[PDB]
């Protein structure tokens, strides 16, 4: 039994209704009327809470404000009026047949804001660091939305791939932006072979893409 | 009040076996199902294994190839998973879940406990090298890397310095050692006076790292 969740991320001003969908590859309805469908929120750096059981049954201490419902093989989570507390991962969870049980791949909440364009920073390698044999890079997209946002390293004109890793924060509470983290990896020899490095950004808030350098040796 | 308190973090080999444990308290033992689940780190949950305390056989997800095996001490009130022959696909938090009671059905699972991290690597346990990120705006930080296993906390000013401050998620290195950064934004014009300190803690290791940051 395979559950497929849509969409795998949802935006929602405060205030305005979410629903998310979750379908069943066969019916869940144990041959009783109970469907065993379950809805849990994970929230940032916390343990799974559950939701909704049983399809439509809200569990103890949950606002009023989820429900849930489906009969069979779609279900859907309903929050009459999106908090703020509720962005996290949504996940559905069927039981219909030990030990067959199985989650869907969730959907992650967030509060919807107006475009903000990333303010970007480039960092050298620290000579600490030069001193042991490897070079990072380090790009820094700041307080920007929506999360979709492309990085692109250059070396003296020359596009980079393979040789660099990204991560990107949680949304943050107060303005409901992305920060953004790029790290360009380099043996030393290969960092002191070339002179211009150029962080290359791209995000719907910028009309043309923005592009940080420096060349190595200040 | 239910409370469920599982053994903490583990560190292990390609091939090994782990064993996580979680105690628990405050309701009938041997009335209600447990669960494992566990959750790759950026991943989804999974669902792993079940057994009522006391006279239980525990059920499998079949992924798992007969690799788990759950068991339980009702005289302690704890259960236990231990995951053999573990890859890194292994690496993942652990949970142990109190599920319905007995009368009711296995699920849902109403109460968790806090997770277990489980790391495989054949890396072993090293604390970071701090780097220094240096500066209307200035931006500044500290690359915190080449460590192992996770996890790391980073403040700025023994805490003092709290807006602007962002620090992101480490990214996991093809030599297996993880590298997170650190950054904050503040005025330009305080560069020169005010100083800038990131406060480094890798538990793992027992190590605490202070790095002045300077333009």
């Amino acid at each position: 039994i395979v559950m497929t969740q849509t969409p795998l991320s949802l935006s929602v001003t405060p205030g305005q209704p979410a629903s998310i969908s979750c379908k069943s590859s066969q019916s869940l309805l144990h041959s009783d009327g109970k469907t065993y469908l379950y809805w849990y929120l994970q929230k940032p750096g916390q343990s799974p809470q559950l939701l909704i059981y049983e399809v439509s049954n809200r569990l103890s201490g949950v606002p009023d404000r989820f429900s849930g419902s489906g009969s069979g093989t779609d279900f859907t989570l309903k929050i009459s009026r999106v908090e703020t507390e509720d962005v996290g991962v949504y996940y559905c969870m069927q039981s219909i047949q030990v030990p067959l049980y199985t989650f869907g791949q969730g959907t992650r909440l967030e509060i919807k804001r107006t475009v903000a364009a990333p303010s970007v920073f480039i960092f050298p390698p620290s000579d600490e660091q030069l001193k042991s044999g490897t070079a990072s890079v380090v790009c820094l997209l700041n307080n920007f939305y929506p999360r979709e946002a492309k990085v692109q390293w250059k070396v003296d004109n020359a596009l980079q791939s393979g040789n660099s890793q990204e991560s990107v924060t949680e949304q943050d509470s107060k303005d409901s932006t992305y920060s953004l983290s790029s790290t360009l990896t380099l043996s030393k020899a290969d960092y002191e072979k070339h002179k211009v490095y150029a962080c290359e950004v791209t995000h719907q808030g910028l009309s043309s893409p923005v592009t940080k350098s420096f060349n190595r040796g200040e | 009040q239910v409370q469920l308190v599982q053994s903490g973090a583990e560190v292990k080999k390609p091939g090994a076996s782990v064993r996580v444990s979680c105690k628990a308290s405050g309701y009938t033992f041997t009335s209600y199902f447990m669960h494992w689940v566990r959750q790759a780190p950026g991943q989804g949950l999974e669902w792993m294994a079940i057994t009522y305390p006391g006279g239980g056989s525990p059920s499998y997800a079949p992924q798992f190839q007969g690799r788990l095996t759950m068991t339980d001490d009702t005289s302690a009130t704890t259960v236990y998973m231990d995951l053999s022959d573990l890859t890194s696909k292994d690496t993942a938090v652990y949970y142990c879940a109190r599920g319905a009671h007995r009368s009711i059905g296995t699920t849902p699972l109403d109460s968790w406990g806090q997770g277990t991290l489980v790391t495989v690597s054949s890396a072993s346990t090293k604390g970071p090298s701090v780097f220094p990120l240096a500066p209307g705006t200035a931006a500044l930080g500290c690359l915190v890397k080449d460590y192992f296993p996770e996890p790391v906390t980073v403040s700025w000013n023994s805490g003092a310095l709290t807006s602007g401050v962002h620090t992101f998620p480490a990214v996991l290195q093809s030599s297996g050692l993880y590298s997170l950064s650190s950054v904050v934004t503040v005025p330009s014009s305080s560069l020169g006076t005010q100083t800038y300190i990131c406060n480094v803690n890798h538990k793992p290791s027992n190590t605490k790292v202070d790095k002045r940051v300077e333009p």
